[PDB]
RNA sequence: CGACGUCGCUUUUUGAUCCUUCGAUGUCGGCUCUUCCUAACCUAGCGCCGCAGAAGACGCUAAGGGUUGGAUUGUUCACCCACUGACAGGGAACGUGAGCUGGGUUUAGACCGUCGUGAGACAGGUUGGUUUUACCCUACUUAGCUGGAAAUUGCGAGAA
RNA sequence: UGCAAGGCCGGAAAGAAAAGAAUUAGAGGCACCAAGUGGGCCUUCUUCGGUAAGCGGAGCAGGCGAUGCGGAAUGAACCGCUUAGGGAUAUGUGGCGUCAAAACUUAUGGGCUCAUUCUCGAUACGUGAAAAGGGUGUUGGUGGAUACAGUUGGACCAACCGAAUCCACCGGCCCCGAAAAUGGAUGACGCU
RNA sequence: GGCCAGAACCAGCCCUACUGCAUUAUCCUGUCGGGGAUCAAAAUCCGGCGGGCAACGAAGUGCAAGAAUCUUGGGUCUUGG
């Protein structure tokens, strides 16, 4: 079977990524890092909700995949699949080893799984949605974090969606030509570079 | 904490209330009652001229303050007991086997409950009077009469708990003895 | 596993700085090294001839020998309970003139200048006063130092 | 008992230099057991706000702010504390006391017992006396009644230390072993 | 009841380690005998059910009491026959060898297969193969004598 | 007559000023002859293998070994302090209900807590016992909402009735989660 | 008497009593206005102006050097006479 996650909870080792020195690494259990309406413009989903980590620990890719399935299932049931966009912000780049029991001699293990090393304050999941479905997003993320080891807090972001512009100032900056849209995110235009049809505002 | 919390109660004309060391005696017509509240640690006052009963809690948190409304209800029940009394009406409900209830002086016999051969006996304390209504008016009714609400109840409750169905689906087997009317003697 | 060759563990030690690659310049070639000078022994990785061993990189010593392309430097080295004076042979590209006595040389020259000025009726420069003494302070602007509510909300991300 | 914290006013600045020949002068309010703790709290505030270290600054004055006359008042103490679980928590509390120092000292005891907060994790934003009509908490507002009276019940009255006794005759005051 | 995950407990399994013992702490199993634990099979109560009744499922308090006879196997386990209210799981130096037994394991004899040129080897099979000592101290079981309240003294004096 | 080197002769030397502008229980160098030792181990920070270990392996520095004494009930290593034979006076760590010296249970200090068969808690090291999760137990905060309110009685909505309510979230202590074998352990009694 | 004990005095120690300098102002008062809560007030509170020493053992705030001779303190079986 699979070893209990309590054996790989703490960040005891140095980072051990998959490289030309570490071969034979299995694929992570999470492959889809963006569920929901990922193609929605930044104007469509103003509300952003974060799941923030409060401990320095390791989260297995199995737990990450379990969390996103639970969050997607709840939003599809209690809302539509086209009113939210959720992004997993933790990537399992750390490879775990198992000795797989000659006892204790030559005991350097073989790759067994992958996990994400997370710090205090690091964002794990971000949900982009409308203001009408805020209660559903909170419950979906509350259920998803039950799949996570350790303590996490669900907080409401002060920014507009997945951007770095405040919710209180996005619409005013959008009405003026000070914002450049780049898909899910947007960049505030600076008065730098040559005088073009952009950066005039 | 709250410095002063109090509750007030109006005493009717025909009843007198005496308090001494958290021991309340309520005397009116049709009898008298006494309650020992030395476990409460409250301030009980009776205004004899104005016919008011007051209970005060000084410097109390939520738990001690919860007791002064309980005290007022207990004294109010005593006042009602020595002015109107308490009457509990009990009905024997059965599907197939009649519940034969024999009421002698202060003694209750229950027979044929669910066809059982065992006889259920209960001795009513002398402060509570138990009578059986004549079947011509209302079938298989038992009436408990007394001044103390605490004593009149749990005389019917003891009767109810004795006739409990065992090892059967109680949703389907509804036979039992249930209180139906809670009222006053006068 | 790990080995101990002459240049072991010098991946970052014997490397040029970013955008500072290249062979030594003319000013290094034109610099004169004499017996008795103080030199810093800093290896130049682009000159793989007469390099010092990695220990002597960053050590300052005294020149004891000058040769057509080489410099002999005496370097102190602690071994167990004592320090040995090790003589190393390097090419001239791996030594820089040390400024370790620049402050002392200036102090000596200032004393000579002060002595000459004092000898023949010159005005000595005024002595600096200590900044740790007392005095009255007249503040042009005075502000209140306090912790505000805005400080606590500003340290919360997202 | 008298309050264990005193009201200090610390005045200080960055030491003048070529870059800053006329440094700003800052006035700081702090409640500390002694003036050494007061100076320590001042330089911490200077370091985390004005980016000025104690080694690069000087203290102009570290006097004690005297308490007013003792009058029963309502004090509004703006206070905050740090915990690992919840970061910084800022609250506004009302107290009944006779001085600013007494109210702040009572606030530190209150935070220590109800939230397990020690002195060095606590910042006092502001303390001020407020009128009876601006008091919101009923536990404090109950003391503004024009006719407030209560008996003294469940009181353990100890004898004078000189007159205390171990064994006393049951219904008398005669000391048998003392 | 519970996939994907996640948090625990236990030391009745094995593994990991090598702290104690190599001028020696008697090795498996069974027999016998006592005691302890509860994560409760039966027995006493009590809830709940996809609970009509009957038969059952799940759960709570509770270890006082009980928990079998046999065929094969050295077995522990396993399996089957049968009875029963039920035939629960475990610890006590993997309880218990100066208590027994000695079938197994693991000396020397000998046979077979495989391996080895060979002497020999085999967590492969097979047969045959000394089980010592208590009268000491405690513990326990019964069995006698016998002083002593200042627990031997003080005369030191307290009556349910 | 310039550079390099070795000298000789002279001059000057706050013997190193002032600017925060060192300090020293600060005799430096040189030998000779030899002993034990060459199994280590534990802790603070750093750290590698391992699920982990009272596991194996390293760096820096203390320590035990080799060392008692005063404390943490008990413990090689933790805390304090390190030691000629004695007295007095003060302390350190740790304590002041009894055992047991000290609040003969100190204050004319503020709060919080109630824990029914391993029996609340009083364990630095010592994880030398505990998690996720949960509680309309009580006590605190933050932000919203309503105010003739909210709950009742009366006719799925609006009216009588006369006061402060309720919605989410975050703390403190307590509680549940929380099952092992001889009878037993905040050191014991006990303490609210 | 080289034994025991108690009081005297000396010298040296160890203790306790007796306290001055500086500082307050986010303060002390009166008065006007506001505000507050009352049957009506007052007070808590905020401003303007005028005076100022909260000075009883003022403050529990910084530092104290006060000849235990004055003005006959205590201990020394913790020293020696
Ligand atoms: C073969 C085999 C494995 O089984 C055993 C069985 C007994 C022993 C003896 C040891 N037991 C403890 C002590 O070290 C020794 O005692 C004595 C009397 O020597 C060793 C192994
Ligand atoms: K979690
Ligand atoms: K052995
Ligand atoms: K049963
Ligand atoms: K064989
Ligand atoms: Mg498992
Ligand atoms: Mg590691
Ligand atoms: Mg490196
Ligand atoms: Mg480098
Ligand atoms: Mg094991
Ligand atoms: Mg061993
Ligand atoms: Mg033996
Ligand atoms: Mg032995
Ligand atoms: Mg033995
Ligand atoms: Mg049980
Ligand atoms: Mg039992
Ligand atoms: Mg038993
Ligand atoms: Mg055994
Ligand atoms: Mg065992
Ligand atoms: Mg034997
Ligand atoms: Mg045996
Ligand atoms: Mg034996
Ligand atoms: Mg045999
Ligand atoms: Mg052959
Ligand atoms: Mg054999
Ligand atoms: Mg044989
Ligand atoms: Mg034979
Ligand atoms: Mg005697
Ligand atoms: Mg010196
Ligand atoms: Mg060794
Ligand atoms: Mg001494
Ligand atoms: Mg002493
Ligand atoms: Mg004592
Ligand atoms: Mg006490
Ligand atoms: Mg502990
Ligand atoms: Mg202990
Ligand atoms: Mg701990
Ligand atoms: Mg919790
Ligand atoms: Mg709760
Ligand atoms: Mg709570
Ligand atoms: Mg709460
Ligand atoms: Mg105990
Ligand atoms: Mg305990
Ligand atoms: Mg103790
Ligand atoms: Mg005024
Ligand atoms: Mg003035
Ligand atoms: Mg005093
Ligand atoms: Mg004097
Ligand atoms: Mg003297
Ligand atoms: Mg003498
Ligand atoms: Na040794
Ligand atoms: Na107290
Ligand atoms: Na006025």
């Amino acid at each position: 079977a699979r070893r209990p996650s309590r054996c790989y909870r703490f960040c005891k080792n140095k980072p051990y990524p998959k490289s030309r020195f570490c071969r034979g690494v299995p694929d992570p259990k999470i492959r889809n890092f963006d569920i929901g309406r990922r193609r929605a413009t930044v104007d469509e989903f103003p509300v952003c909700i974060h799941v923030v980590s409060r401990e320095l620990e390791q989260i297995a890719s199995e737990a990450l995949e379990a969390a996103r399935i639970q969050a997607n299932k709840y939003m599809v049931k209690r809302a539509n699949k086209d009113v939210f966009h959720m992004r997993t912000r933790a990537h399992p780049f750390h490879v775990l080893r198992i000795n797989k029991m000659t006892g204790m001699r030559g005991a350097f293990g073989k790759p067994n799984g992958v996990c994400a090393r997370v710090r205090i304050g690091q964002i794990l999941l971000s949900m982009r949605t409308k203001e009408a479905y805020v209660p559903q997003a909170f419950e979906a993320l509350r259920r998803a974090k039950m799949k996570f080891p350790g303590r996490q807090i669900i907080v409401m972001s002060k920014y507009w969606g997945f951007t770095n512009i405040l919710r209180t100032e996005y619409e005013a900056l959008r009405d003026a030509g000070k914002l450049e849209q780049r898909g899910t995110h947007c960049k505030l235009i600076a008065p730098k570079g040559k005088i073009t049809m952009r950066n005039v505002m | 904490v709250k410095v002063k919390s109090l509750c007030t109660l109006q005493i009717p004309e025909g009843v007198t209330v005496d308090v001494k060391g958290r021991k309340v005696t309520v005397t009116g017509k049709r009898g008298t009652l006494t309650k020992d509240l030395t476990h409460l640690q409250l301030d009980l006052r009776v205004d004899k001229k104005n016919r008011t009963f007051t209970v005060i809690r000084w410097f109390g948190s939520k738990i001690p303050i919860a007791c002064l409304n309980t005290t007022k209800a207990h004294v109010q029940n005593m006042i009602t007991g020595v002015t109107k009394g308490y009457r509990f009406k009990v009905r024997c409900a059965y599907a197939h086997f009649p519940i034969n209830v024999s009421v002698d002086g202060q003694n209750i016999e229950v027979r044929n409950f669910l066809g059982e051969k065992r006889v259920r006996r209960q001795l009513v304390p002398n402060t509570v009077k138990v009578s059986q209504t004549d079947p011509s008016k209302v079938k298989d009714e038992i009436v408990f009469d007394g001044n103390d609400l605490e004593q009149v109840s749990r005389e019917a409750a003891v009767l109810h708990q004795m006739c409990l169905v065992k090892k059967k689906d109680i949703r389907k087997f509804l036979d039992g003895i249930y209180v139906q009317t809670k009222t006053n003697i006068e | 596993v790990h080995s101990y060759g002459y240049k072991s563990g010098t991946r970052h030690l014997f490397a040029k700085k970013f955008r500072k690659h290249g062979v030594p310049s003319v000013s290094t070639i034109l610099t004169n090294i004499k017996v008795g000078d103080y030199v810093d022994v800093v290896a130049d990785s682009a000159v793989r001839e007469g390099m010092p061993h990695k220990y002597y990189h960053g050590r300052t010593g005294i020149v004891w020998n000058v040769t057509p392309r080489g410099v002999g430097v005496i370097i102190n080295k602690p071994v167990r309970t004592r320090t040995l004076r090790k003589r190393i042979c390097v090419r001239f590209e791996h030594v820089r003139k040390s400024r370790c006595q620049e402050a002392f040389k200036a102090k000596e020259h200032q004393f000579q200048a002060y002595l000459a000025a004092k000898k023949a009726g010159k005005a000595l420069p005024p002595l600096q006063k200590s900044s740790r003494l007392g005095g009255i302070v007249r503040p042009k602007n005075v502000e209140v130092l306090a912790r505000r509510v805005a400080d606590y909300e500003a340290m919360v991300p997202y | 008992v008298k309050p264990h914290l005193r009201h200090y006013q610390v005045v200080g600045r960055e030491s003048p230099s070529e870059k800053n020949p006329e440094p700003t002068v800052y006035k700081f309010e702090v409640f500390a057991p002694n003036f050494v703790v007061a100076k320590s709290r001042f330089w911490r505030m200077m370091r985390v706000k004005n980016k000025v270290k104690a080694t690069h600054g000087d203290v102009l004055s570290c006097k004690v702010v005297k308490d007013a006359k003792l009058v029963a008042r309502n004090y509004l103490v703006d206070i905050a504390y740090y915990s690992q679980r919840c970061g910084y928590t800022r609250m506004v509390k009302e107290f009944r006391d006779v001085s600013k120092t007494g109210a702040v000292s009572q606030a530190y005891h209150d935070l220590a017992s109800r939230h397990r907060a020690r002195y060095h994790n606590i910042e006092v934003l502001n303390v001020k006396s407020i009128p009876d009509h601006e008091v919101k908490h009923l536990s404090i507002a109950q003391y503004h009644a024009p006719n407030l009276s209560f008996p003294l019940l469940q009181r353990r009255t100890k004898a004078t230390r000189k007159d205390r006794a171990i064994f006393v005759k049951k219904n008398t005051k005669r000391a048998v072993v003392a």
